[PDB]
Order: C-alpha cells, then structure tokens, then sequence
RNA sequence: GUGAAAUUCUUGGACCGGCGCAAGACGGACCAGAGCGAAAGCAUUUGCCAAGAAUGUUUUCAUUAAUCAAGAACGAAAGUCGG
RNA sequence: CAGGUGGGGAGUUUGACUGGGGCGGUACACCUGUCAAACGGUAACGCAGGUGUCCUAAGGCGAGCUCAGGGAGGACAGAAA
RNA sequence: UUGAGCUUGACUCUAGUCUGGCACGGUGAAGAGACAUGAGAACUCUGAUCGUUUUUUCACUGACCCGGUGAGGCGGGGGGG
RNA sequence: CGGCGGGUGUUGACGCGAUGUGAUUUCUGCCCAGUGCUCUGAAUGUCAAAGUGAAGAAAUUCAAUGAAGCGCGGGUAAACGGCGGGAGUAACUAUGACUCUCUUAAGGUAGCCAAAUGCCUCGUCAUCUAAUUAGUGACGCGCAUGAAGGAUGAACGAGAUU
RNA sequence: AAGCCAGAGGAAACUCUGGUGGAGGUCCGUAGCGGUCCUGACGUGCAAAUCGGUCGUCCGACCUGGGUAUAGGGGCGAAAG
RNA sequence: GUCUCCGUAGUGUAGGGUAUCACGUUCGCCUAACACGCGAAAGGUCCUCGGUUCGAAACCGGGCGGAAACACCA
C-alpha cells in the first residue's frame, strides 16, 4: 500500500481498538 | 375540546405581565420645539436595572423649557453612558454615544439604539439588550431613510425619526447558560407566567392536538397553514421550510 | 409578429462643446406608447467613444463615458461621466524590469462633481544604465504618489468640471506629474489612467445647454 | 458543459448586451533563482503603534560569551469549540 | 351578500344474519338438481351449482335439410384440410 | 335502532379566516379604448370640444385611521443680521 | 356577543409567540415519490355573486369575461413519515469478498442487541452454581434495532434486576 | 469552590507546601413539608383515607397565613384527564 | 384454519391470433493468450387436468406447490 495509507487504516485498526477496549 | 394553552394566554388572567416591580416605560422624550429646532441637554442622573429586561435603564434629567420644572425620563442606556454625563437631544445634536437626532441629519454607516417606528412616537426598535440598527441610506427627496434591524431586515422610515447613538447596553446576556431550572424559574418570574412548558404530544388528546397516543408522537404533520383555527395551530406555523438551515 | 424595428426611431447623440467633433453618432429607441417615454429609454445612456474621433488629431488610447441626460427633439445631448485607457495601451505599458506606481483621490469639483481619479507612472532606465532593472525603492514610490496625488487634486478643486475635461483631454495633469517626479524618479509612461463621476449636482438645464451651445 | 454527450437553465424571455444595487471573498499584470522574518510565513492606499538586521562610529560597559537535558513562546493546511 | 378553507367547534350515524361476538361468509333479492319421507308444502353458516347478463337476431313466419360419432374409400393429404 | 369522552379520509353544518362585489367613498391630471356633440367621404371613413364609459398609473385631502402632547412656537412673509 | 374592544405589552428580534428533543461527550446517514407546509404566477385549465353583451313581450335563456382556492411548477425530513428481493460464485467442505438480473422516492448508514425492543426461544458459546427458563460477557439475515434522536459516561435515585 | 497570606523551588512562565476563606437548586440530620415499604395496624375504624415503625427532602423550582384574579365545554394543570 | 397473490429459456423477469429483454450457453472474429469488444445461433408441455372459444400461456373452474396478511375479548 501507499505509507499513508497503511497509515490510515492503522489510525482506524487503533480507534476501534481503543472502543473495544474502552467497552471493558 | 378542551381550551388549549396559548389559547388560555390571550385572556390574560394568570398570563399577564409581572409589571410591579418594573421603573416604567423606557421612552425617548416627546417631540417638541427644541428637539425640532435645535437642541436640550440633559444629565444622566442614574442608571437602574428594570425588572424583566436585560437592558439597563438610564435616569435622565432635563430643563423644561416653557416652565420651571425638571423633567425626568427614563431612556434606554446606551452602552459606554455613565452618570454625572450630559446628554443631547434634538436636530443639532451631535454624534455622541447617548445622544438623541433625527436618523435623516445622521450618516450613512452609523447605528443606532432605540430608534423610532413613525416619526414621533418614543423608540421603538433595537430596544433589547446588545441589540442596534444602521443607518444605510439616505434621499433628501421623499424624506426617506432606510435602516437595518436586528432582524436583518430592512426597513425604509421617515427621516424625522430619532434615535439614539450607539449599541444598547446589557451585552452579550444570552452567551451564559442557564443551568439550572431555578435559575429559568428567577428569569421568568420577572416576566409572565410562562416558563414550565409542557410538550403537546405529552398531553392528552382534548387539550392539545398533538396529545394522545400510546407512544409520544406527533402523529400529523407539524407544520401548519397560517389560516388556521385557534386551538389548532401548534407545531411549526406556516413554516417556509424546516430542517437544519445549512447554507444561510 | 411584425419585426419591432419599424417602431424604432433614431436620434443624434451629441457631444459638449468641449469636443470639436460634436456628432458621437446616432442612436435608436422604441417610440413613445402608453407610460412609456422615449425620452426615458434615450436618457441614461452612456457612448464610451474614443478621443480620436471626438477631438480632431489627439491621440486614440483615450476613451471617454459621455452619458445622456437630456434629449430634445431629436438630439441626445451628452455630458462627461468618466474617462478611461485602452486594455491594448494599458497592457502595454505594463513591463518587467520596471516598478509602476499607482494613485488615486477622490476630489470634488467646484460645480458639485465628485471625480475618483486613477493615474499610473512607470519608472524609467536611463539611455546609459546598463543594469537590467530600475526599481524605485519604496520611500521614492511612497513620496511620488504622494506627489501624484497632490498635484491632482489641485487641478480639480480650483476649477470647473468644463475646464477640467478640457485639460484632462491632452492629459496636462499626467505631464506636470511627469515633469515633477523627475526630481525623485524618472517616470515616463505616466497618465489619468482612469476617472469615474461618483456624485452629480442636480442636473441644472442650463448647465447643460451651456455645455453644449454657448 | 464535454473527447462526445447528458444531468441543468430556457417564449415564464435563458445566454448575450446596457444601466444600476447588494454581499462576501480575492489583492492580477508590476512579481524577479528580488526583500524581510526564528521558522511557520509575509504583496491595494494612507495613518498610528511598538520591533529589527545590516551599515556608520576615535561612543559606552568590560568577558557580560557559544551550544544547550528539564522548561517556555510561536508553529502552514486540515481538524475541534463558541459567536 | 358570494365563493374557498375550516374536527377549532356543533349535531348525528357507524346494517343484519351468525352453534357468543369479532374476522370470515351471504345461507339478505332470485334460479336448477337434491334434501323431501311417490299430491303440494317443508329447515340448518345442508350438499352440487348458477344470476345482476346476452341477442336486429339468438325475435316472427315459411320452406328445405339432419345432428354427435363411427366404418369404408379418394393426388399431394399425414391422427386431424 | 340507549348514551357519553375522544379521533378522523364518516355525514351535515359552523365561529374564525382568505378572496370578489355593492355602499360609506371624494378632488385633479396622465394614459388606452367602447365614451357623444361630431367630423372627414344614400354616396362608405378621419382630426377635434366639454361630459360620460371603463381599466391602469401618479398626485391631492376633506371623509376614515394611527401616533405624540399639559394639543407650547405649524405654514407663508418681513426684518435684522 | 359587541366597540379599531382586550392579553403578550411599563414589550420590540440578546424580544415575544409556537413546537420537538432532553445535561455533558461523540454522532445525527439516505429519501421531497405520498400526505402536509411553503414560494411563484408565467401563457395558464376549472372557478360564485355582482357587473358586460345578445335573443325575447317579459319572466327568462345564452354568451363573453375570469377573485381566492383547486389544478400546473419549485423548495422543505432536528415536517409527518419511510429506508427491498431472487440466483450464482474462492484448489476439502462451509461462508461469499465478487457477478448477474427484478424493483424503489430511497432501499436501514454509523452504531447497538435475544436489550424495558427477538416470535421461534429455556437461541448458541463462555462465565457464575452441585444443579440456574435467572444474571453477566460474546455472536447476529435483527418475526418487528437504529440515529433530535443513536451510542456512551461520572455523580445521583424510597426506580427494575443479578 | 473562588479570593487572600506565608514558606519553598524556579531564568522566566509559573509550580509545590501549610494556613485563611466559606461557595453550593452541596451531603447527614431536627422542625416543617411529603408519603417509600411493611402490600403492618384499622378495615360496621379514632378516621367516608387515620395510626405505628421505616422512609424522601430539609437555603430552595423551599414551607406557609391573609388579601386578590381566573367559573363549567369554562377555569387551572412541572401533564396524572 | 380463513383470505389474497404467484408459477414463462439454465437465472432474473415482460407479455385471445407463430412467446420479449438482459445475463448465461454455442460458433466464428480481434489478441501471443484470457478478458473486453465485434458478428451470428440455439434455448422455453408458458405448473397439472378439465372446460368456454374457430383458436388459451392468457379466459374460467379443480389440483400441485410457493409467498404474504389475520389468527382478537374474556
Ligand atoms: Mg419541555
Ligand atoms: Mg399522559
Ligand atoms: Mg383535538
Ligand atoms: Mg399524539
Ligand atoms: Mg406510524
Ligand atoms: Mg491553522
Ligand atoms: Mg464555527
Ligand atoms: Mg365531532
Ligand atoms: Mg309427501
Ligand atoms: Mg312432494
Ligand atoms: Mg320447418
Ligand atoms: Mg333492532
Ligand atoms: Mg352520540
Ligand atoms: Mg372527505
Ligand atoms: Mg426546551
Ligand atoms: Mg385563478
Ligand atoms: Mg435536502
Ligand atoms: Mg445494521
Ligand atoms: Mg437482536
Ligand atoms: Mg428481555
Ligand atoms: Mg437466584
Ligand atoms: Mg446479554
Ligand atoms: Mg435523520
Ligand atoms: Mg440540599
Ligand atoms: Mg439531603
Ligand atoms: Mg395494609
Ligand atoms: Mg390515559
């Protein structure tokens, strides 16, 4: 991919981290 | 078929305005000889607050001019006045905060606090608090002046119609939150019998059209035409749109 | 479904005295029905013509307004609105290597007319200079507008609008501010480049018929 | 309007031309391997307000300096909040 | 005075039968066969169905023919011309 | 074939509202026509005068309406500057 | 009921009046076909009384004209409201990223869930118990979740539950 | 809570510590006002709605006397017809 | 249970006088080849049976299925 947006879709993996791990 | 609320408030009887406490009617002086001819000074004797409005209201003392006797009115304080200031009112006035002259001898950006619907009676417009017109324009033909209102609508009024220099005082009232019911209960108590409002559509069917159901809802359109019945137009009244209001 | 042009009936527009060439041309309106005047539609006009055919050998690049304010019978009679340079002349004059200086003043006349005033200059090399570029720094451009427009204002409010087209029609005003600012900088394109009416005095008749006859 | 079209606007006068009015943006050409600023950045006129480099100096103080963890100010655009 | 709008308000109505009522159905006006007990009559929300039409002829008269089906034959022709 | 509370796309109305007409309800012009004496040519078609006819536009004030005031200097003119 | 009567109003858009949602945070997706509301009358169709013209002896009849409204045309969903099917398809099966069509005014987006909303249902898995139609966590083709209300989040509650 | 004093640390910006102060539709809890649960008592009662214990709130949208105003398809309603 | 609707190429669908559209399938072009594209072709007891009609996919009854909507007050 292009590194910005590997960046992107690493920004998205950590927002859904962070609500999943806010859910707890 | 039940009277409605809103219905029950032109009768006035509970819904009447809480005038006891309030100093008086907040009026320019009367037209007269000076104020047409050339021009009256009087002093700013106090500056109060009046029950029920956000705008303060400024004491001001004048000569008589045909008897002696001192006139007291009770102009809207422009802000930046103070007491102990002299302020003058007429056709030769000049541009002061505070001073009164015709909106025909005054230029074509100024604004304007308490200024005149017809051309004689006391202030009319821009009277609430923070708020003032413009002065846009001018024709000596016709004896036209045309104004903004703080409604943003514009308004052409004739240039005998005084008005007074400068922005209402009061500020920025409406920035703070409320945050309390007691705090709405003190600001309404000033004022009418008004504040608990209770939503349509948590009544009952007979005092409201848009009570009833088994779920809250509305059940017809909202809004409606202008020539409705009383005790029928509730909701939004012959709205032109309704929305978000998203590009103006 | 009949062409409208048979109820279309010309007029001759009409120059001030301040122009030997009086005849601007002709013009047409659609004849007077009902609330509908003639003299309504013809008046208002406005006839940008150019200054080689209303003066007889002046120079080309300089446009004048001439709008209409009064017709009779079946002449348009004109007066001066605003004079303007050609785009050609304009983006001519604009050059690399060189600082322009702009200025403009609003100034009224003694007869009640309001002018908005545009004049231009454009900085010169010498016939010996060999560097590329002459740039005035900015405290001579600062000091040449001001010049500029402190010896514009001075031909206008000390002078009626009639003296005053007829001095700007050889652009006297653009030489004089040439000649001063050689003492600054050395300008040599300089003119009016633009004046536009703002206000007008009541439209007195008799004004405008001196303006035109005598 | 496009490669071509079409969505769209048009005998209700659209586009075009003329004269006005209003609003909010934007400061062309001049504009450069030119300037200034710690960088980010900075271009309509005029006025006010402090600031600054370089230069000039047979002025003054006399080592008061250089770089700098921690800490501090500013920081395009996008984004967020209130008007 | 006229037209529009007008549950804001007024007055009123919101069929019947029915193995309770409602939903369903129409057994609510008719016609055929049966029920039906060899005169006639005879019931269920009994059974099998049909009707709110169609026809200047599909009405009227006269004349002349014979229909369905099958068998046997006949160029194309065949299960059917 | 008794009601009442409430709703509405039930039926029939209704307060209020929107709109047209008539009356209060006038005075001047300017348009465009139908106006009415008329005039050009039963001999074949055009310029006018005052009233009237509509419809529009503009203006006036005197009916009518609003605001201010203890109805306190309004309009025109003459001084004097 | 009525008077140019009265309330808001001793008021003037930072104000009155009418609604919906309901602190904060974070969001508030698509649909103007329907019904409403509103804007524009443009040649405009329909359109009462009065008024105009004609026929008649008159009653009367006919015709022309064309107010609002309705039609015609735009806007609007933090207006009421609405937000789909049927097949095939990946080198084990299984699902279906993907592809076809039918159709809508748009086909339910972000989220959330057997939830106070899930029939089937005591759903399936995990945890809690010796044992749980209960509770919690998770899953989701969800009979019939869903955005001025959705999802959260401290503090609080004579609120419901383990 | 803001405001204020002192000490200490900092180059500054400011920070830390101890006091002071006394805010709040703040907390516990009297009187008052209310009325959760016992689904207690009583239920031909003390009472045509009361009593006991337990409870909610208790500086505020607080409690309350008196004087006024609003009247029946009307009033008034922080909304339960 | 009651009421209503549907059954058409392999697929999704249109429609009383010789069954349409698109995809799919076949063949030939183009390409080194596939796809795309281009030129042609094939394909349907119109669910089953009976009836009306000169003639039924249609119209009318019966049956096979499939799909919706009701299935309430005690
Ligand atoms: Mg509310
Ligand atoms: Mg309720
Ligand atoms: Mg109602
Ligand atoms: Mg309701
Ligand atoms: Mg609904
Ligand atoms: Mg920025
Ligand atoms: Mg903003
Ligand atoms: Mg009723
Ligand atoms: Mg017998
Ligand atoms: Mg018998
Ligand atoms: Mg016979
Ligand atoms: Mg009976
Ligand atoms: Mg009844
Ligand atoms: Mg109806
Ligand atoms: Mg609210
Ligand atoms: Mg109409
Ligand atoms: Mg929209
Ligand atoms: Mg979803
Ligand atoms: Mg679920
Ligand atoms: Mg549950
Ligand atoms: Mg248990
Ligand atoms: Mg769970
Ligand atoms: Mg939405
Ligand atoms: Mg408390
Ligand atoms: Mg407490
Ligand atoms: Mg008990
Ligand atoms: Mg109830």
């Amino acid at each position: 991919m292009r590194a910005k947006w590997r960046k992107k879709r690493m920004r998205r993996l950590k927002r859904k981290r962070r609500k999943m791990r806010q859910r707890s | 078929g039940r009277v409605i609320r809103g219905q029950r408030k032109g009768a006035g009887s509970v819904f009447r305005a809480h005038v006891k406490h309030r100093k008086g009617a907040a009026r320019l002086r009367a037209v007269d000889f000076a104020e047409r001819h050339g021009y009256i000074k009087g002093i700013v004797k106090d500056i109060i607050h009046d029950p029920g409005r956000g705008a303060p209201l400024a004491k001001v003392v004048f000569r008589d001019p045909y008897r002696f006797k001192k006139r007291t009115e009770l102009f809207i304080a422009a802000e930046g006045i103070h007491t102990g200031q002299f302020v003058y009112c007429g056709k030769k006035a000049q541009l002061n905060i505070g001073n009164v002259l015709p909106v025909g001898t005054m230029p074509e950006g100024t604004i304007v606090c308490c200024l005149e619907e017809k051309p004689g009676d006391r202030g009319k417009l821009a009277r609430a608090s923070g708020n003032y017109a413009t002065v846009i324009s001018h024709n000596p033909e016709t004896k036209k002046t045309r104004v903004k209102l703080p409604s943003g609508s514009k308004k052409v009024i004739s240039s005998a119609n005084r008005a007074v220099v400068g922005v209402v005082a009061g500020g920025g009232r409406i920035d703070k939150p409320i945050l309390k019911a007691g705090r709405a209960y003190h600001k309404y108590k000033a004022k009418r019998n008004c504040w608990p409002r209770v939503r349509g559509v948590a009544m009952n069917p007979v005092e409201h059209p848009f009570g009833g159901g088994n779920h809250q809802h509305i059940g017809k359109p909202s809004t409606i035409r202008r020539d409705a019945p009383a005790g029928r137009k509730v909701g939004l009244i012959a709205a032109r749109r309704t929305g978000r209001l998203r590009g103006t | 479904v009949v062409d409208p042009f048979s109820k279309k009936d010309w007029y001759d527009v009409k120059a001030p005295a301040m122009f030997n060439i009086r005849n601007i041309g002709k013009t047409l309106v659609t004849r007077t029905q009902g609330t509908k005047i003639a003299s309504d539609g013809l008046k208002g006009r406005v006839f940008e013509v150019s200054l080689a055919d209303l003066q007889n050998d002046e120079v080309a690049f300089r446009k004048f307004k001439l709008i209409t304010e009064d017709v009779q019978g079946k002449n348009c009679l004109t007066n001066f609105h605003g004079m303007d340079l050609t785009r050609d002349k304009m983006c001519s004059m604009v050059k690399k290597w060189q600082t322009m200086i702009e200025a403009h003043v609003d100034v009224k006349t003694t007869d009640g007319y309001l002018l908005r005033l545009f004049c231009v200059g454009f900085t010169k090399k010498r016939n010996n200079q060999i560097r590329k570029t002459s740039y005035a720094q900015h405290q001579q451009v600062r000091q040449i507008r001001k010049k500029m427009m402190e010896i514009m204002t001075r031909e206008v409010q000390t002078n009626d609008l009639k003296e005053v087209v007829n001095k700007l029609i050889p652009d006297s005003i653009g030489k004089d501010i040439e000649k001063a600012c050689q003492s600054i900088y050395p300008l040599h394109d300089v003119f009016v480049r633009k004046v536009k009416m703002l206000k007008k005095p009541k439209f007195e008749l008799g004004k405008l018929m001196e303006l035109h006859g005598e």
